[PDB]
């Protein structure tokens, strides 16, 4: 008998006959309260009663239904969430109906931490990840960058080994928004946990793909950060053709990312005993000043640091 | 004003004629920010970057006693409301009447669990987030009364109860794990001197696994680099003296890339929107990286400035993040809240005050009355409060059990 907290005929717990036996326990804020919240009558009513059943540790079906109300009033109340999981096991509640419940409330409050942790606990209990990828994809359809949704997705995939269709899901989302950095991150998560980037063909496929993305949207930082992130490993200087290929986009696709990337390739060449050190150093120092003074002034302190640092090292 | 320069218009987004949800939302933001930047021009007055101290003060002093039911969503974050407010008042140089302070102390006593740590309100189970807030709050107050509120033997037990075999900590029993817990724990354990030799065993290694391909740090290994989690990861390592466990250079390139060329504020993740609270989480990483690279004897470090545009950040905060009625916020159009008031003010302070050994150099944009009290980049409470608390707790031995 779930009387919706939003029902036009919702009645305060203190006016409910099936609760008249229990005395509500008010909150102890002290004689001189600080950061005292002026609760609404409904809020105050449900919590004073939640306090009552919790203090007496009443593991009843009525207590179970009430935590639902306390959660809807403040879904961030982790103490209520704990007691709710306590009652889910005591009363031996159908955990699949509870999945239905958590599905609803996460759709409503997708950025709440408790709601996602609870769903995870349920999936563990049931050892059933069958609804997960689909449920998370629906949340990501509303906010493709929801951090908890991506975190839950990673946990389900690694935990239950559901790797097979993720790269495909990644390509789909990258098509929708090539600038969605969460997806660029997922791409790396899938690849490094499956084939790895040591496989030259994979690496080649990844660098090529990324380069095509930079050609399409030159000012998209994610693709630039991804290109750097996957090559930076073995060292950018380890890839001789790359400097050339980017030096070619110098007129066509020349954002301050390309410039910054060149200073990055130079920094690594200098560290890895490159030919023409005096020469390479000057170019990299030139770019640091162009960046600091003209192209990327917001980061002037950084680029100057880089220039200084490059000198002190490779003078 | 760097933001008001003509050449600054060139910093506007270049969507390459390929619009996506990301570019569209960014453009909407820059559009609104530009209107704010030009408001002076269109009204024909001289820009006066003034921090509405008295407005902020009434808001804060009032919120410290009572809040509307709009705060019901924070009924499990009461020690946070105390910290956020007390720290905001502290940055504004506003005092805590011995009577208010004693009231705050007594309230936090009610939030403290008999099992150690603090819950988000009287009688709530303990959690590391409100434990960090409760302890930071008690340190800002800094009285013997305040210090004595904390049950150090039970706090250590509590921390041990969340410690995981992999080095991580749960946020609370039966709870989640993410980088915030390592920091909440390292902050309260260090300030109170309850660090045993094995308490943080494997913790630096676990945090290091949260640093990804971007240079930043995610909530847990595998996750996208995020500004809030990155501060927690780096600040925790600084406390543990293991900053070297990270690739400080890739981290330095990641955080500096988070400052918005146009808005001047910081974004939390690459390709997301600017947000005033990141003035602290993101800009706060620069002082920490300064201290670390310097500990490595980095010769190329500045002796007057942090590695971000202090001017532009101060401008974004002053022009775009104040609510006329008092209080600070995310971005124009957002509503004020105590969280954003605390971090917008915290990030302003970091933006104004530079220091490295004997070097000290301020940069106070607008009227000189804008200068705030300095803030410790690790704990985010006044440096004096830090020294004062640690020195006090160092008189007590580490709980031996
Ligand atoms: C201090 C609380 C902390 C940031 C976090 N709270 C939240 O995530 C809440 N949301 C908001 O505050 C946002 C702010 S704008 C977006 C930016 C951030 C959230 C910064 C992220 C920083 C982090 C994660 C580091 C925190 C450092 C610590 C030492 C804890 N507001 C809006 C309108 O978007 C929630 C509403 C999601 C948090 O830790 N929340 C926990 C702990 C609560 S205390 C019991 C929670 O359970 O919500
Ligand atoms: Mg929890
Ligand atoms: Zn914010």
């Amino acid at each position: 008998g779930f009387l919706s907290l939003d029902s036009p005929t919702y009645v305060l717990y203190r006016d409910r006959a099936e609760w008249a036996d229990i005395d509500p326990v008010p909150q102890n804020d002290g004689p001189s309260p600080v950061v005292q919240i002026i609760y609404s009558e409904k809020f105050r009513d449900v919590y004073d009663y939640f306090r009552a059943v919790l203090q007496r540790d009443e593991r009843s079906e009525r207590a179970f239904k009430l935590t639902r109300d306390a959660i809807e009033l403040n879904a961030a109340n982790y103490t209520v969430w704990h007691f709710r999981r306590v009652l889910l096991r005591s009363l031996q509640k159908d955990l699949q109906e509870e999945m239905n419940y958590i599905t609803a409330i996460i759709e409503e409050q997708p950025k709440n931490y408790q709601v996602w942790h609870h769903r995870r606990v349920l999936v563990e209990w049931l050892k059933d990840p069958s609804q997960e990828l689909e449920f998370i994809a629906d949340i990501l359809n509303q906010d493709a960058k929801n951090y908890h949704a991506w975190q839950h997705r990673q946990w389900v995939i690694q935990e239950f080994r559901l790797w097979d269709n993720e790269l495909q899901y990644v390509d789909q989302l990258l098509k929708e928004d090539v600038r969605n950095n969460s997806v660029w991150n997922q791409r790396h998560f899938v690849i490094s946990n499956t084939t790895g980037y040591s496989d030259r063909a994979v690496l080649e496929r990844e660098v090529q793909y990324t380069l095509e993305m930079i050609k399409l949207v030159p000012h998209n930082e994610s693709a630039w950060n991804y290109l750097k992130g996957i090559l930076q490993d073995r060292g950018l200087s380890r890839y001789p053709n790359l400097l050339n290929q980017l030096l070619d986009l110098q007129p066509s696709h020349s954002s301050p990312y390309l410039i910054a990337f060149l200073v990055d390739i130079y920094e690594d060449m200098l560290e890895n005993q490159c030919d023409n050190k005096e020469d390479i150093l000057n170019k990299a120092l030139e770019l640091c000043e162009i960046l600091a003074k003209e192209k990327d002034t917001i980061r002037k302190e950084y680029w100057r640091y880089i220039g200084r640092s490059l000198q002190s090292k490779h003078s | 004003l760097y933001s008001l320069r003509p050449e600054h218009a060139r910093e506007r987004l270049q969507d390459d004629s390929v619009e996506t949800v990301t570019s569209i939302e960014q453009a909407k933001v820059e559009e609104k920010i530009q209107e704010v930047f030009s408001s002076y021009k269109f009204n024909h007055l001289v820009p006066r970057l003034v921090l509405q101290r008295e407005k902020h003060f009434h808001y804060l002093k009032r919120g410290l006693r009572q809040l509307t039911d709009a705060y019901e969503c924070l009924d499990a974050s009461r020690p946070w409301l105390c910290y956020w407010i007390l720290h905001s008042l502290e940055l504004l140089d506003e005092p805590i009447p011995q009577i208010v302070a004693t009231d705050v102390c007594q309230f936090l006593e009610l939030c403290q669990s008999p099992d150690g740590g603090f819950g988000g309100g009287p009688g709530q189970y303990p959690h590391l987030a409100p434990t960090y807030a409760a302890v930071n709050a008690l340190c800002i107050i800094g009285t013997e009364e305040a210090y004595n509120v904390i049950n150090r033997e039970k706090l250590l037990q509590y921390l041990y109860s969340l410690k995981q075999p992999d080095g991580s900590f749960l946020m609370h029993v039966g709870g989640e794990v993410d980088v915030r817990s390592a920091y909440c724990a390292a902050s309260v354990a260090s300030l109170t001197n309850i660090i045993t030799p094995d308490l943080f065993e494997g913790t630096a290694e676990w945090i290091a696994r949260c640093q990804n391909w971007e240079g930043g740090i995610g909530g847990v290994p595998g996750m996208e680099a995020h500004g809030g989690y990155t501060f927690c990861g780096l600040a925790a390592l600084v406390i543990l003296k293991k900053e070297r466990s990270l690739n400080l250079k890739s981290l330095l390139q990641w955080v500096t890339s988070r400052q918005m060329r146009f808005e001047g504020g910081f974004q939390g993740r690459c390709n997301k929107l600017v947000d005033g609270c990141y003035s602290f989480w993101q800009a706060g990483l620069l002082p920490l990286l300064h201290r670390a690279l310097h500990a490595q004897g980095d010769p190329a470090l500045s002796m007057s400035h942090w590695m971000f545009h202090q001017q532009a950040l101060q401008e974004y905060i002053l022009m775009c993040c104040q609510c006329p009625a008092g209080g600070l916020l995310d971005k124009p159009g957002k509503s004020r809240d105590f969280y954003h008031t605390c971090y917008c003010l915290s990030g302003l302070s970091i933006a104004q005050h530079f220091g490295s050994g004997a070097m000290l150099h301020d940069v106070v944009m607008g009227v000189p009355e804008n200068v705030l009290q300095p803030t410790h980049p690790v704990y985010n409470i006044g440096p004096d409060k830090v020294i004062q608390a640690t020195t006090h707790f160092l008189q007590k031995p580490v709980p031996g059990f």
